[PDB]
C-alpha cells in the first residue's frame, strides 16, 4: 500500500510490534524461502538516524562484511519500510554471492526418482556417481565398439530444470529438454548424435592407429585436428568437418621449402581425385602418391628434430617445424626462438609478416612468416 | 592488572583449531584458518579474503555436518579428523 | 566377536565341528555381513551417494525441528 500500516504487514508479513508505541519490532525477515530472527527497537521517537538492529549470529555471519553498509543505509534511509526493502535485497545478493552454501534436495523425489530412471536405463551405462548424488557420468558404445562418457550436474530439481551435460565430442550436442523428458531421453539423445557422428570417429580412431599423430598425445574426443608425421621433419596438420568427415579437410604440410612445394604441386593437380566415398587415409594415399611412416621411434632416439636453439622438443606446445632450405643442415627450429635470434642480428630485415635472416647453424638465407 | 565475544555457537563448543587451507618436517606452520566444532554437529570456519572492495573481510562458514560430534583433532594439510558414535569421518578444507 | 583383520569395524567369527578335523580353528567362517568374507560393482557401487542422501536430508530434519521451536517461542 501507500501507508506503511498496510505496506509494512504486506512487505514484512512476521514482523510484530511488541510494544503498543510501535517502538519494539521483532520476529523474521523473508529472503530466498528463509526466515532470520530480528528485534529492529526504535527510539521513542521514528528515527533511523539512531536506531539498534540486533540479530540471530546465523544472520551475522550471513552480513559480515556489509556492516557498514547497514549502518549507512539506518542513518540515510527515510523510514522503517524501505529500510526493510533495501535490507531483504541486500540479504538476497549476500546469500547469492555465497550460492555454494545451498541445495539440500527433496528426497521423496530425488533419490528415488533417480534410482528409478537408473533402473530404466540399466547398469552397463553408468561410470560415475558422487557420494553427494550432484555429478554423474555415463558410457554408451558405438556400433564400432567406443566407450564414449558424458558428464550430467543436476540441480536440487532435475526433473524441473535441464541438467547441464558435458561431453568430449567435438560438435555441440542441444538437448530438447522437457520436465517430461528424463535420463533415458537424452541418452537416446546422445546415442543418437553418437551414431550420427560415428562416420567421423571412424576416420578419428583410423588415423591415431594407422599414422603417427604428432601435434595431439593420446588426443580427446572433441579434437577436429591432427598435426601427422610424414617422411621426417616435414608434418602435415588436418582439421576435418564433424559433420562430412569424409568430405575434404583443411589441410597444410609445414617442413622444408625444398620438401614442401612438391607436396603442393601433387595436391592441386590429384585434389579432383578425391572421393568422399572412402576413408579420409585411403584418399590422402591417392592424392598424395605416398604411404605414411607408423612412428619411427627407436632407431632415432636422440637424432634432434629439436629447437637446435633450445635444444628442446616441446616449447609450450610448440614443435620444432620451421627448418632450414638447405641439404647440410635441415637443422629444424622455433618460430619462437628463430624470430627471437633473427630480431636481433644487422643482416635481418623485416616485410609484412616475414622476417628474412640467417640459418644459425649454417648461415645461410631462411625465411620466418609469422 | 577486556574479554570479546566472536561468534555464540547455539550448542556446546568441544574443539578449537586451526588448519593450513591452500597448502602450496616444520612444527611451528604459519596457520591460515580457524576452526571451531558444536556437540550437535555445528561446524565454524573463519579466513582471510581482501577481495571485492580491496579491503581484508573475515569470511564466515557454518556448516551442520552429521550426528552428535563427541571428539576432534587436526591433521597435516587442512584436514580436521572427528568422531560421531556411528563412524569416525573427516572433512578436507584445502 | 571382534576386528581380527584390523580394518577398525568389528567381525563375527563361526568354527565348524570338530568331526572335520581333530583340530582347533581348522573349518572357519569370517564375515562383517557387508563386503568382508573369508571361509576354507553395480551392487557394490551407487551405496555411499545413498548413505550421504540420508545423512544431508537427517541433517535437514533436525533443522528444521530447531527452526519449529524457535518459532513457538
Ligand atoms: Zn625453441
Ligand atoms: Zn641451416
Amino acid at each position: 500500500m501507500a501507508v506503511t500500516e498496510a505496506s509494512l504487514l504486506r512487505q514484512c508479513p512476521l514482523l510484530l510490534p511488541q510494544n503498543r508505541s510501535k517502538t519494539v519490532y521483532e520476529g523474521f525477515i523473508s529472503a530466498q524461502g528463509r526466515d532470520f530472527h530480528l528485534r529492529i527497537v526504535l527510539p521513542e521517537d521514528l528515527q533511523l538516524k539512531n536506531a539498534r538492529l540486533l540479530c540471530s549470529w546465523q544472520l551475522r555471519t550471513i552480513l559480515s562484511g556489509y556492516h557498514r553498509i547497514v549502518q549507512q543505509r539506518m542513518q540515510h534511509s527515510p523510514d522503517l519500510m524501505s529500510f526493510m526493502m533495501e535490507l531483504k535485497m541486500l540479504l538476497e545478493v549476500a546469500l547469492k554471492n555465497r550460492q555454494e552454501l545451498y541445495a539440500l534436495p527433496p528426497p521423496p523425489q530425488f533419490y528415488s526418482s533417480l534410482i528409478e530412471e537408473i533402473g530404466t536405463l540399466g547398469w552397463d551405462k553408468l561410470v560415475y556417481a558422487d557420494t553427494c548424488f550432484s555429478t554423474i557420468k555415463l558410457k554408451a558404445e558405438d556400433a564400432s565398439g567406443r566407450e564414449h562418457l558424458i558428464t550430467l550436474k543436476l540441480k536440487a530439481k532435475y526433473p524441473a530444470e535441464s541438467p547441464d551435460y558435458f561431453v568430449d565430442f567435438p560438435v555441440p550436442f542441444c538437448a530438447s529438454w522437457t520436465p517430461q523428458s528424463s535420463l533415458i531421453s537424452i541418452y537416446s539423445q546422445f546415442l543418437a548424435a553418437i551414431e550420427s557422428l560415428k562416420a567421423f570417429w571412424d576416420v578419428m580412431d583410423e588415423i591415431d592407429e594407422k599414422t603417427w599423430v604428432l601435434e595431439p598425445e593420446k588426443p580427446p574426443r572433441s579434437a577436429t585436428a591432427r598435426r601427422i608425421a610424414l617422411g621426417n621433419n616435414v608434418s602435415i596438420n588436418i582439421e576435418v568437418d564433424p559433420r562430412h568427415p569424409t568430405m575434404l579437410p583443411e589441410c597444410f604440410f609445414l617442413g622444408a621449402d625444398h620438401v614442401v612445394k612438391p607436396l603442393g604441386i601433387k595436391l592441386s593437380r590429384n585434389i579432383h581425385l578425391w572421393d568422399p566415398e572412402n576413408s579420409v587415409l585411403q584418399n590422402l594415399k591417392d592424392v598424395l602418391e605416398i604411404d605414411f611412416p607408423a612412428r619411427a621411434i627407436l632407431e632415432k632416439s636422440d637424432f634432434t628434430m629439436d629447437c637446435g636453439i633450445c635444444y628442446a622438443y616441446q616449447l609450450d606446445g610448440t614443435i620444432p617445424d620451421q627448418v632450414c632450405d638447405n641439404s647440410q643442415c635441415g637443422q629444424p627450429f622455433h618460430q619462437i626462438c628463430l624470430y627471437e635470434w633473427l630480431r636481433g642480428l644487422l643482416t635481418s630485415r623485416q616485410s609484412f609478416n616475414i622476417i628474412f635472416g640467417e640459418c644459425p647453424y649454417c648461415s645461410k638465407p631462411i625465411t620466418l612468416k609469422m | 592488572t577486556l574479554v570479546k565475544i566472536l561468534h555464540h555457537l547455539e550448542e556446546p563448543v568441544i574443539f578449537i583449531g586451526a588448519l593450513k587451507t591452500e597448502p602450496q618436517p616444520d612444527e611451528d606452520v604459519h596457520c591460515d584458518c580457524l576452526v571451531a566444532f558444536g556437540h550437535h554437529g555445528r561446524m565454524l570456519a573463519i579466513k582471510a579474503s581482501w577481495d571485492e572492495s580491496g579491503k581484508l573481510v573475515p569470511e564466515l562458514r557454518e556448516y551442520c555436518l552429521p550426528g552428535p560430534v563427541l571428539c576432534a583433532a587436526c591433521g597435516g594439510g587442512g584436514r580436521v579428523y572427528h568422531s560421531t558414535p556411528s563412524d569416525l569421518c573427516v572433512v578436507d578444507l584445502s | 566377536i571382534d576386528d581380527f583383520i584390523g580394518s577398525g569395524t568389528e567381525q563375527v567369527l563361526l568354527l565348524f565341528k570338530d568331526s572335520l578335523n581333530s583340530d582347533c580353528l581348522t573349518s572357519f567362517k569370517i564375515t562383517d555381513l557387508g563386503k568382508i568374507n573369508y571361509s576354507s560393482e553395480n551392487r557394490y557401487l551407487v551405496v555411499p551417494p545413498l548413505e550421504t542422501g540420508l545423512k544431508v536430508c537427517f541433517s535437514s530434519f533436525r533443522e528444521l525441528r530447531q527452526h519449529l521451536l524457535l518459532k513457538e517461542k
